[PDB]
RNA sequence: AGGUCUCGUAGACCGUGCACCAUGAGCACGAAUCCU
RNA sequence: CAGAUACCGUCGUAGUUCCGACCAUAAACGAUGCCGACCGGCGAUGCGGCGGCGUUAUUCCCAUGACCCGCCGGGCAGCUUCCGGGAAACCAAAGUCUUUGGGUUCCGGGGGGAGUAUGGUUGCAAAGCUGAAACUUAAAGGAAUUUGGCGAAGGGCACCACC
RNA sequence: UUAAAGUUGCUGCAGUUAAAAAGCUCGUAGUUGGAUCU
């Protein structure tokens, strides 16, 4: 820190809290809105039942077919 | 450097400068082993016995090892008083 | 041009090192003590280093030279650093003195003495040639 | 006093690229080639491919 | 990076100084950033002075010069070859080069 | 120089220091020699102190004579205002020299020709010979500077300040310091006049040496 | 403006320290301030010392010698218990065999090793080792 | 594409969308 | 086979005059050849390469690839050192790297922790250094405890006989070379630093120099 | 009364100009493990 | 010009100019917050004060202005370096920092999405202030050395270039 | 989810050029405030 008083705990305290919110890691942890847009909801697993294969390619250079399963 | 026993442990002590009083590291190759020859005092030829010093090598870089060399005489007596 | 290599100038410059009394401004005969100390395979690099080895020599007894080391000690120069005068040309009988330097004299351990003459009064000028 | 060794011709794939290992003192030009390096020139059979030796 | 310990020009406490024109072209270059020249010249040059010195009903006649101020842009000065480009080093040389001719 | 009274100006040494001009130095002042100086006059020549160069020639002495073999004292010019003094006062004591064009790396790189590993340095001026006072860094050398008024005090250990321009000063003062220490070593008494000349360590331009060799015999 | 004298101080005989002089001025006195450098010479770690006794704020020229790494202070003055000295100690020091911490006793400005052995403490100043 | 036209054209964007949604109403 | 020198510390040393390195080391005295530390050390002197990698300046011909070779070595009794030789073959870039380690060894001293019984084991003091953009720290140790660091400062602390310490790590630390030099020049650090029992004034002896300059000047010219 | 004052060399500016880019698949390629 | 509602040239509305009512955004940049303490040398310039040979407003004497030699305090600036620092360009501050702590405001956590959507607020209008997320990627960036390439400049050589 | 993260820095981070000092000033809380009394 730099604002060094001996009775300033407060906007330190308010500070941190502050510079922790500007934040990515603690920010996606800490919102409503990143596990609400979660397919598992903030599962481990999850089932679900097969409706179509779908074929899909690869990427720059290493090109392959690579089968996933619409779940 | 003691210990709780009673003998030497450490394999060597350095020197130290006659100046600013630090030491002189063993890969410092800036300093002085400057010897100033005192004489008789009623023939003024040279006796045999010397009068070492030592100067680091940051006091040279900085360029006060004149003036100190000076002051070191001055306290040995060697140059004159009133200089 | 004629413009010589490294190999007969520092050929020529090592043989004048080693060898300075036994040589001389004569060609025809350096060039056979160059043959007979030193074995060079050719002829015309003899040619070469012996016209070299007099042109230094030449240089040398001229004047002072900067590109060897000597150990006889140059005569020509010894004779001039050997010669003196017969006034020590430090003793004059009057001396230009600074009054400033007449309070050096004053101040230090002396007094007045004859051999020192104060000054008049010539600097009523300043210094510092202008630049801008 | 001094060596040249290249080997030139197909060596680990198709495009020919030749490899000179040097080392020591060696003149190049003058009347004293003649008589202070030695020249040989060999071709080396293979299955894939021929190889050319310059030793000097 | 900073190429110059200045920037090209000589302010240092003002921040704001008049624009001038150039001769050349017509950019609105800062005043202390261009590069200014100032020539001196007779009015007509030394392939016919001798013509006009044996052409005048007085003796010895002086022939006036000409004065005249340019600024130019560094793009024109650099483009009509007035500065040219120099190194990191010699890039710390406030004087001008002498003037033999 | 010590109390004792037998080191110090006789009666004529002050008077060849006024002849030859060791007195008066350059025109800007040096954050160094702010003692080894009285005034700036009119017409700014600044005045160096005299018994002050004479206290660190005598040190200067001391520190020469101390080292037993004096075998191993580079004597070091490059300018041409001190050729012959430093040839003639290594000459006189037996020291090393060096006069004209010093090679980089002398006492650093070990396999060249020009090779050399002193134990002190003697230096005539120390803006003309930054050289060897870069070299004097790596190796342990102490070194002694004829310093001026306008001279850096850079790696510098000994200055004895003086006007190192004129031929008669530097000639002078390594004359000298070569007289004070064969007096040291025990060879040269103070009783008596030994001196050969003065002006046998002054260095003279060639065409000064043409017209008085053609003036004199 | 100038609020903690004890660290300008300090500041001002670390550099002259950093750079070999062997006096130094400082500015402005006070009774802590000497009473941290009584601390100092008594441990040995510097020399003599003068007091500009004036009708204003004194100033004071030291004796340095070169027993002297560094000196600091700790801004502001934290209140310590003696459970949690070693707690600065080993975070403060560059060894436990030498070095010393200065801090406000109300028997007396004193070092660390006294207030241990007189089992006492309080505010804290700073440091030298 | 530099900053300034960049920004011209979302400013342009966004008055257009904002033409449109007060003349929508 | 047989060795000849060429400065004065070789007929310094093979005179049988230098008893030991540590005047050399009091005196700071330069060396200059890899020979004079095979005198004194003998087969207690280890050869640990740290990494070798490629360095590529490239040209018309394409890429030219000279190899440089990080080296540490010292003896398990304190010296220690470091050296860096880069060449186009390998073998002469590791020789010339031994060689150039091989001078420039640095003397360190332990001390205590606590109390100060027996052989020392861990750093006197706090000592750290600096070069690049890396931090090396040095913190004594209670005994036991070990090297806790990184590889390459675990293997130069157990080859300088330092038996424990505690260490610290700041910056871009992936640079071997940066690295392993800030280690070099922060345990170099342990004399320079002065101690309250280093504090009564030295005494100068005599220097090797002035010791036999008799003997000296009249065995080599 | 002499009548071409002596000595040395840059003293070069003096009339020079331009309509423009749209042209486009490629790049890698060794250490043996060395006493030496 | 292959293609110009571009570079170039001729006209030309609103503006560029004044008085009052608005908005508060710039590479508003020394791209470096403010106060205070410490830490090298040198030469200049602007202001105020102080000391001293000499010249001038013609010749003698005082004060004023000018010139010259210094000193002090504040300010825009300049040259050098192993004080020291930094990743390096470089810096007397960007120094006094693992040997971290003089006091105190604003502000940044990979690169895009994005200064975007929504909500509030201000404004006649244009638009300023606060300001995300979903999704996507393993790079995006800073300093600097060698051949490379210029519709950049400066030189050298050649009767397979010229006179 | 914790340590490695000195990439949330109170110990203990950065703001010339990599992420960054409001265009500038005034201004009430909040913070920090010169010496001296046995
Ligand atoms: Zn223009």
């Amino acid at each position: 820190g730099k604002c060094r008083g001996l009775r300033t705990a407060r906007k330190l305290r308010s500070h941190r809290r502050d510079q922790k919110w500007h934040d990515k890691q603690y920010k996606k942890a800490h919102l409503g809105t990143a596990l609400k847009a979660n397919p598992f909801g903030g599962a481990s697993h999850a089932k679900g039942i097969v409706l179509e294969k779908v074929g899909v390619e690869a990427k720059q250079p290493n090109s392959a077919i690579r089968k996933c399963v619409r779940v | 450097m003691q210990n709780d026993a009673g003998e030497f442990v450490d394999l060597y002590v350095p020197r130290k400068c006659s100046a600013s009083n630090r030491i002189i590291g063993a890969k410092d190759h800036a300093s002085i082993q400057m010897n100033v020859a005192e004489v008789d005092k009623v023939t003024g030829r040279f006796n045999g016995q010397f009068k070492t010093y030592a100067i680091c090598g940051a006091i040279r870089r900085m360029g006060e090892s004149d003036d100190s060399i000076l002051r070191l005489a001055k306290a040995d007596g060697i140059v004159s008083k009133n200089f | 041009g004629r413009v010589r290599t490294k190999t007969v100038k520092k050929a020529a410059r090592v043989i004048i090192e080693k060898y300075y009394t036994r040589l001389g401004n004569d060609f025809h005969t350096n060039k056979r003590v160059c043959e007979e100390i030193a074995i060079i395979p050719s002829k015309k690099l003899r040619n070469k280093i012996a016209g070299y080895v007099t042109h230094l020599m030449k240089r040398i007894q001229r004047g002072p030279v900067r590109g060897i080391s000597i150990k006889l000690q140059e005569e020509e120069r010894e004779r001039r650093d050997n010669y003196v005068p017969e006034v020590s040309a430090l003793d004059q009988e009057i001396i230009e003195v600074d009054p400033d330097t007449k309070e050096m004299l004053k101040l230090l351990d002396f007094g007045s003495l004859s051999n020192l003459q104060v000054t008049q009064p010539t600097v009523g000028m300043n210094f510092k040639t202008p630049r801008g | 006093k001094g060596c040249e060794v290249v080997v030139s011709g197909k060596l680990r794939g198709q495009r020919a690229k030749s490899m000179k290992f040097v080392d020591g003192l060696m003149i190049h030009s003058g009347d004293p080639v003649n008589y202070y390096v030695d020249t040989a020139v060999r071709h080396v059979l293979l299955r894939q491919g021929v190889l050319g030796i310059k030793v000097k | 990076t900073k190429k110059r310990r200045n920037n090209g020009r000589a302010k240092k406490g003002r921040g704001h100084v008049q624009p001038i024109r150039c001769t050349n072209c017509a950019r609105c270059v800062p005043k202390d950033k261009a590069i200014k020249k100032f020539v001196i010249r007779n009015i007509v040059e030394a392939a016919a002075v001798r013509d006009i010195s044996e052409a005048s009903v007085f003796d010895a006649y002086v022939l006036p010069k000409l004065y005249v101020k340019l600024h130019y842009c560094v793009s024109c000065a650099i483009h009509s070859k007035v500065v040219r480009n120099r190194s990191r080093e010699a890039r710390k040389d406030r004087t001008p080069p002498p003037r033999f001719r | 120089s010590g109390a004792l009274d037998v080191l110090q100006m006789k009666e004529e040494d002050v008077l060849k220091f006024l002849a030859a001009g060791t007195h008066l130095g350059g025109t800007n002042l040096d954050f160094q020699m702010e003692q080894y100086i009285y005034k700036r006059k009119s017409d700014g020549i600044y005045i160096i102190n005299l018994k002050r160069t004479w206290e660190k020639l005598l040190l200067a002495a001391r520190a020469i004579v101390a080292i037993e073999n004096p075998a191993d004292v580079s004597v070091i010019s490059s300018r041409n205002t001190g050729q012959r003094a430093v040839l003639k006062f290594a000459a006189a004591t037996g020291a090393t020299p060096i006069a004209g064009r010093f090679t980089p790396g002398t006492f650093t790189n070990q396999i060249q020709t020009a090779f050399r590993e002193p134990r002190l340095l003697v230096v005539t001026d120390p803006r003309a010979d930054h050289q060897p006072l870069t070299e004097a860094s790596y190796v342990n050398l102490p070194t002694i500077a004829l310093c001026n008024t306008d001279s850096p005090l850079r790696y510098v250990d000994i200055a004895i300040p003086c006007n190192n321009k004129g031929a008669h000063s530097v000639g002078l003062m390594w004359w000298m310091l070569a007289r004070e220490v064969l007096r040291m070593r025990g060879t040269i008494s103070r009783e008596h006049p030994w001196e050969v000349m003065p002006d046998l360590y002054f260095y003279r331009d060639p065409e000064e040496i043409e017209k008085e060799e053609q003036a004199a015999a | 403006v100038r609020m903690n004298v004890l660290a300008d101080a300090l500041k001002s005989i670390n550099n002259a320290e950093k750079r070999g002089k062997r006096q130094v001025l400082i500015r402005p006195c006070s009774k802590v301030i000497v009473r941290f450098l009584t601390v100092m010479m008594k441990h040995g770690y510097i020399g003599e010392f003068e007091i500009i006794d004036d009708h204003r704020a004194g100033k004071i020229v030291v004796n340095l010698t070169g027993r002297l790494n560094k000196c600091g202070v700790i801004s502001p003055r934290f209140d310590v218990q003696l459970k949690d000295l070693e707690k600065w100690q080993n975070n403060l020091l560059p060894s436990r065999q030498f070095g010393f911490i200065v801090l406000t006793t109300s028997a007396g400005i004193m070092d660390h090793e006294e207030a241990r052995r007189k089992h006492t403490g309080g505010k804290i100043l700073g440091f030298f080792f | 594409m530099r900053a300034k036209w960049r920004k011209k054209r979302m400013r342009r964007l966004k008055r257009k969308r904002r033409k449109m949604r007060q003349r929508s109403k | 086979k047989e060795w000849l020198p060429v400065t004065k510390l070789g007929r310094l040393v093979k005179d049988m005059k230098i008893k030991s390195l540590e005047e050399i080391y009091l005196f700071s005295l330069p060396i200059k050849e890899s020979e004079i530390i095979d005198f004194f050390l003998g087969a207690s002197l280890k050869d640990e390469v740290l990494k070798i990698m490629p360095v590529q300046k490239q040209t018309r011909a394409g890429q030219r690839t000279r190899f440089k070779a990080f080296v540490a070595i010292g003896d398990y009794n304190g010296h220690v050192g470091l050296g860096v030789k880069c060449s186009k073959e390998v073998a002469t870039a590791i020789r010339g790297a031994i060689i150039l380690a091989k001078l420039s060894i640095v003397p360190v001293r332990r001390g205590y922790w606590g109390n100060k019984i027996g052989k020392p084991h861990t750093v006197p003091c706090k000592v750290t250094g600096r070069c690049g953009s890396v931090l090396v720290r040095l913190i004594p140790a209670p005994r036991g405890t070990g090297i806790v660091s990184a590889p390459v400062p675990k293997k130069l602390l157990m080859m300088a006989g330092i038996d424990d310490c505690y260490t610290s790590a700041r910056g871009c630390t992936a640079t071997l070379g940066n690295f392993a030099k800030a280690t070099f020049d922060a345990i170099s650090k342990t004399y320079s630093y002065l101690t309250p029992d280093l504090w009564k004034e030295t005494v100068f002896t005599k220097s090797p120099y002035q010791e036999f300059t008799d003997h000296l000047v009249k065995t080599h010219t």
